[PDB]
């Protein structure tokens, strides 16, 4: 995680200096993206830290009736409960599946709206070089380098 | 001023002596007519008119991809009249207004049928069947006027508007297919969906499989819960209960009914091959999404080819000049627009893609645990009172080794994807470049031995990292629970010494693992630059074929890169390939063990 | 803690799960008149602006197919005079549709269909400028906000008169104009549970209002004490002082419904009184005197209540110690 | 098996033998918004139509009589300028009913049969446009199908509240438009034969219902379960679950009367229960529960019913039961 992290952030603020250099009027179309990611981290991450705390604890329940199951086994299957407790981990394998799919499609959520911020930055910074290069003449190589 | 024909040669577009219905620019005015009909029939039934038990009509999902493809088209054809006016003094409009006029009203249709869709009015739809069968009369008519006037393939406006009464054509089908299967017009009516009954009363509230898809894409129906968890935190009553398709009971069935199948015992393949027979459908899915995202990711390169090859730098007709498809695709901003679009869709495919693969493990951990737990209640205690298990690996077996599976199932589409990717790649490197792109893929080439070599490696000394944690969890668990003994004993230390041990062995295999890793990422990360490098200078240096430009040398650069990604999390790719046979292979150890006879 | 009816009388439930078949889409004039003022004037502008679009739309349609948009040389009678570009048509559908007809642009007789979309145009400007007065004239009619007039005081008072301990309130009306045949409706909103098992959550049982011989109605010009003795048949029969706080469940919901005299339409004044509203060992203070011209009605004491000497039992044991006596 | 009220509500009786005398003849305007909304546009196009096209006639016959269709030397003034056909005729009485004047054609003041022509046009196309005008808001202000949004259960239950065993019902209304005066009246329908021989086949005897003190009268804003006690005096005295099948002709109407409070004007709801379609032994879920922010109706167990143990005897032999302990 550490590599990739560092790989990411770094690929990322190289990018945003590199079409700041090309195209300083991007700079301009910079700051609402980094209003409009902000406000979508404001929504998420209180959702998302309700998610994962409800994942975790959804996971305990189950994990332990297996512990108790496995040493209680003898006894479990001398009072002739075995439907009874398989009953039990359905409800808890349930109750722990549908709080790690709400927090996928949560994450699901946040990587569509960070995806289509992403593709508004192609756009704006296409479209900046591109009347640059009709209107300022920027070699018609740097325009390459701003859109790579 | 503004006129709906350009005022040329004295307002000569208005003369009609010649047949009206063959004069143009008339037939461009008689395509407004069905958009502002559709428009002024659906703004007051939209605007004068919540539903939890919500159905869907059949073709649904068709609908949705023709409204899609009939979006694109006719933000295509603005481009195109945008283009095509921009050389008369005076603007057309009959050129891009019918265009933006349809594609208003193909978003007030989409809005309307949605609606009508959430709010069950079937009988309502007929309005819409109006709109289409004048949308298509009116488009007809002037494909007809096209062929007429000998316009040809050559020109794009003409296979534009043939794009167009295809697909109004086909929603057109799509609109009789409904009125066939439900009669909402005078017939006998017999037909009732009535809604899915996990939405009526069961009380879910996870809706991805229940909505369109443009929520399903852009997972819009999350949104509420993500306002609502500002307001009150999320328990287990904001969140519902798990959909009939996801419950842990059918998924379990499912793979019971697939080792059923493979009987008509237990081993590591013979479950490989249940859990692809149960959910191999799901994970085919996943990666065909992952394939039209990638397929679309190389729309990037190929738009800053163009865009760059722009920058480094016709027919008359009936009185209106006309874009062919090479012009259109070479104009610099048309492709920007292209790319944006791609961006989008590409993008949307990936999450859709993600989503399946997650969801489908999921339902893989439901079923595994299932039968895991129905193994344990007909296993047998010799099991564990001779050694042969304990309670901390059976235990494992769900909090460890299923989660392996499950991240295993996660990672499958893209694995399943990649060989796509890298031949439609290459050859995109081949039509960019030439042979010098060949000589770039023998270096990538000339060092998967290399690679092969060190993934093996990485396999084994994950292996040994397995083997030798789940020895050290076994001892620190034995040590912790009869820790009161080892205090009054002084044993504590000795104990520890133990867990040492076994924790130097698990060190030294994750030093052997992180060494090769270190050597994996280099190669994957020097193999781009000495590819990048020996191409750049053997283009020029050793070939002369064409000259090198920005547009070729940045266009490649970009298909260098979006190629060579994948290649950066082998480590990654072969740690959690290994950790899934390995939970395989002793989920199958543990399924096809002793049993309590009858 | 919820409210069935609000103090300013509008209720608060919460519809939920209507599977919807188009009942509320075949009354589309009553929904057109439920709207609000802003929303009932889009849909006002917006249908006669669009209405002139379509048939501007139609009359430049006609005037491009004849001929007459292009620049002629002579000897051609157009369809409709004068029509030049879009907005000339524009023009014309406004001069056609509103009748007002400035005649620069006028239907020629020579095409038929020009004839034909003007006897359209003219039969839909009818029917959208009829079915427009009659939904404005009830938007205007109606007695919503006559019934804001209707005052009812903010606490409701149980106390003794003539030995009885009833349950009294206060209600007053603002204009000078007469609600005619004003009737109250008082009710009880609870949970209650029958002696079977049923639990009905907001069963609403009503109790007469003592006034009169057995009637509903009120003659309201200055404002009325209305009380409900507690006899032995009421629901508050029950009911004693260490109740009517807030954490009681306990409602009562009165309704003035009567028919306006200036405008002919029957309205209703709601409103409610929680139990920690209704207050025990009080009395409404007089408003009324006699000043030197006539009646006069003083508003500013209207809700005022003082502290008057009641038993501090229930109705039951009240009628118990008579009893006993 | 006949019902004499449909589920929906519409009555299934047939008149016949009905001599007629004119008396559906003098109400037009009672029958003319009594049609369909294809009928009464169908009407309301047709004769605005037709007089055009009459007075048409009238203005072509002026102005042949008067000479202005031929071909005119000069220094000849017509009784309406620019008439050369019968389409300039009928576009010139569009211009004069409909007040448009576009001016192409007009009245010159020479002949006084065109100015008295002028005079009946106009007083004739004020009185066909006055009528016009009330028929359509009459039409559009009819409050049939506010109607159709008060909803009644399918089934109805008899059982026990309070040991009465009570015919018990459900009434919602799906709009947030408050019905002001709402009133149930239930009556039952059979065919009773009087001791004397009289046989009534449809003899309507109403029952009863046990709200308030002693009244028809309902606030609907929550759905109710709306019951009458099948006391001494009750028709359903004698019912047992032995009977309510489907050959049994017993038959029980409930109407629901009130104002719309945003037209004002009256309205009912008729429902019918058959005798298969009430159900013994059961009773009506609790639709309504406090959500966090106010009270909710779930409308999707609006007439869902669960089985409660009460007696399979009649009303009779449980009064007698009661009087042998
Ligand atoms: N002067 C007034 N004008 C209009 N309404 C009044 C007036 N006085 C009291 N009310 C009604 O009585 C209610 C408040 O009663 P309360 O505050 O006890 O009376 P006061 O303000 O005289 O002490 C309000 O809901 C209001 O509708
Ligand atoms: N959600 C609802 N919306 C509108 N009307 C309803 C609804 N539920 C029940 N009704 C009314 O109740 C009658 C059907 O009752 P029933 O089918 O027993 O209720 P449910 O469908 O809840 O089981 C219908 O005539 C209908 O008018
Ligand atoms: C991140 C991006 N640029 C890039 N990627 S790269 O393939 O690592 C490589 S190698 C070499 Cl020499 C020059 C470059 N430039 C923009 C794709």
């Amino acid at each position: 995680t550490l590599e990739c992290l560092s790989r990411s952030t770094l690929l990322c603020v190289s990018a945003l200096t590199v079409i700041s250099y090309v195209t300083p009027v991007f700079l301009v179309a910079l700051l609402p993206l980094a209003v409009v990611c902000y406000f979508i981290q404001k929504y998420f991450r209180v959702a998302s830290r309700d998610l994962q705390q409800l994942d975790d604890t959804t996971q305990l329940p189950l994990l332990s009736h297996f512990a108790e199951t496995v040493e209680g086994l003898t006894t479990i299957r001398a009072f002739r409960y075995e439907a009874r407790f398989q009953q039990k981990l359905l409800e808890y394998t349930d109750s722990n599946n549908i709080a790690s799919l709400f927090l996928t499609a949560a994450n699901r959520w946040l990587e569509v709206r960070m995806e289509y911020i992403g593709a508004c930055v192609v756009l704006i910074a296409a479209a900046t070089s591109i009347s640059n290069s009709l209107h300022r003449e920027l070699s018609a190589g740097l325009v390459g380098l701003g859109l790579t | 001023p503004l006129a709906f024909c350009g005022t040329e040669n004295h307002s000569a577009a208005y003369r009609v002596d010649q047949g009206v219905l063959n004069n143009g620019c008339f037939v461009d005015a008689l395509n407004v007519v069905p958009h502002v009909f559709l428009l002024f029939i659906t703004f007051p039934i939209l605007f004068i008119g919540h539903h939890s038990t919500w159905l869907h009509f059949p073709g649904h999902n068709l609908r949705w991809i023709l409204t899609f493809i009939l979006l694109f088209v006719l933000v295509c054809e603005i481009a195109e009249g945008i283009l095509s006016d921009g050389v008369t003094e005076s603007r057309h409009l009959h050129l891009y207004m019918p265009a933006g006029m349809a594609f208003m009203a193909a978003i007030t249709s989409v809005v309307y049928y949605h609606n009508i869709e959430t709010s069950n009015f079937p009988k309502l739809l007929i309005a819409l069947l109006i709109y289409w069968t004048l949308a298509f009369i009116t488009k007809t008519i002037k494909f007809v006027k096209f062929y007429d006037h000998a316009i040809g393939f050559s020109q794009l406006r003409f296979c534009l508007t043939g794009l167009l009464v295809i697909l109004y054509g086909m929603l057109l089908l799509v609109e009789v297919n409904v009125i066939r299967v439900r009669r909402y017009i005078f017939f006998k009516t017999p037909r009732e969906v009535k809604p899915p009954e996990d939405l009526q009363d069961l009380g879910v509230r996870f809706l991805q499989p229940f909505v369109n898809l443009l929520s399903k894409g852009t997972y819009w129906w999350m949104n509420a819960f993500i306002k609502t968890a500002h307001k009150k935190p999320i328990d287990l009553r904001a969140i519902g209960k798990l959909p009939i398709a996801m419950r842990a009971l059918t998924n379990y069935q499912r793979l019971c009914v697939a080792f059923d199948a493979q009987a008509r015992p237990q081993g590591a393949r013979a479950i490989w091959r249940a859990l692809c027979h149960a959910f191999g459908r799901r994970l085919i899915l996943s990666s065909t999404f992952r394939i039209l995202a990638d397929l679309l990711g190389f729309a990037g390169p190929l738009c800053i080819f163009g865009i760059v090859d722009h920058l480094g730098k016709k027919t008359q007709f009936l009185g209106v000049y006309f874009v062919s498809s090479q012009e259109f695709l070479g104009n610099a901003y048309v492709l920007a627009v292209l790319l944006f679009l791609a961006l989008l869709l590409q993008r949307t495919f990936l999450q859709a893609s993600y989503y399946v693969a997650i969801e489908t493990g999921i339902n893989l951990r439901g079923a595994i645990q299932t039968k895991i737990y129905n193994k344990i209640m007909h296993l047998s205690t010799s099991n564990l009172s001779m050694g042969e298990m304990t309670a901390g690996q059976i235990c494992n077996l769900v909090a460890i080794d299923t989660n392996q599976l499950m991240w295993f199932f996660f990672l499958c589409p893209n694995l399943w994807a990649m060989p796509v990717q890298i031949i439609v790649g290459v050859i995109l490197l081949y039509y960019i470049l030439g042979v010098s792109a060949l000589i770039g893929a023998a270096v990538i080439i000339l060092l998967a031995p290399v690679q092969y070599f060190v993934a093996t490696k990485l396999s084994q000394a994950q292996r040994s990292t397995l083997e030798h944690s789940n020895e050290r969890l076994k001892q620190t668990n034995e040590m912790l629970r009869g820790m009161k003994l080892l205090k009054l004993y002084a044993w504590e230390s000795i104990f520890c010494s133990r867990v040492e041990v076994t924790r130097r062995k698990e060190m030294t295999s994750l030093r052997a693992f992180a060494v090769y890793t270190s050597i994996s990422i280099f190669m994957n990360t020097a193999i781009p630059i000495a590819a990048v490098l020996i191409t750049f200078v053997g283009h020029v240096s050793f070939f002369k074929e064409s000259d090198l430009s920005p547009s070729v040398a940045f266009a490649s650069l970009s298909l260098f890169h979006i190629l060579v990604t994948p290649l950066f999390l082998l480590s990654s790719v072969v740690r959690s390939t290994v950790k899934a046979l390995v939970s395989v292979q002793k989920l199958s150890e543990f399924l096809s063990s002793a049993e309590i006879r009858e | 803690r919820a409210r069935f009816v609000s103090k300013k009388g509008n209720c608060n439930v919460a519809h939920k799960n209507i599977r919807e078949q188009g009942r509320f889409l075949q009354d589309v004039f009553t929904t057109l008149v439920d709207l609000k003022w802003p929303h009932t004037l889009l849909i006002f502008t917006m249908s006669f602006l669009c209405s002139w679009l379509l048939f501007a739309m139609v009359w430049w349609l006609i005037a491009f197919a004849h001929g007459d948009l292009a620049p002629g040389e002579g000897t051609n009678v157009p369809c409709v005079t004068s029509i030049h570009s879009f907005s000339s048509a524009f023009l014309f559908s406004i001069e056609v549709q509103v009748t007002i007809g400035f005649g620069g642009r006028m239907v020629t007789e020579e095409c038929p269909l020009a004839i034909l979309i003007l006897i359209v145009q003219n039969i839909v400007g009818l029917m959208i400028n009829a079915i427009m007065l009659g939904c404005i004239f009830m938007k205007t009619a109606q007695a919503k906000r006559r019934a804001e007039t209707l005052i009812f005081s903010k606490h409701a008072v149980i106390t003794l008169r003539h030995g009885r301990l009833c349950f009294m309130l206060r209600v007053g009306d603002l204009r000078k104009s007469m609600i005619i045949s004003a009737t109250i409706h008082m009710q009880v909103v609870r949970k209650t549970t029958s002696p079977e098992g049923e639990v009905v959550p907001l069963h609403q049982v009503d109790i007469p209002m003592e006034n009169g011989v057995g009637g509903n109605g009120i003659f309201l010009v200055a404002p009325l004490i209305i009380y409900h003795v507690i006899d032995s048949n009421s629901p508050l029969y029950d009911l004693a002082p260490s109740d009517l706080h807030h954490h009681q469940d306990l409602e009562i919901i009165v309704i003035l419904e009567g028919v306006v005299e200036t405008t002919g339409i029957t309205t209703q004044a709601r409103t409610s009184y929680l139990a920690d509203e209704i207050l025990w060992g009080q009395r409404f203070v007089p408003i009324v005197a006699e000043e030197d011209g006539r009646y006069s009605v003083d508003y500013s004491k209207f809700g005022n209540t003082i502290k008057v000497p009641t038993p501090l039992c229930t109705a039951r044991q009240l009628d118990e110690d008579r009893s006993l006596l």
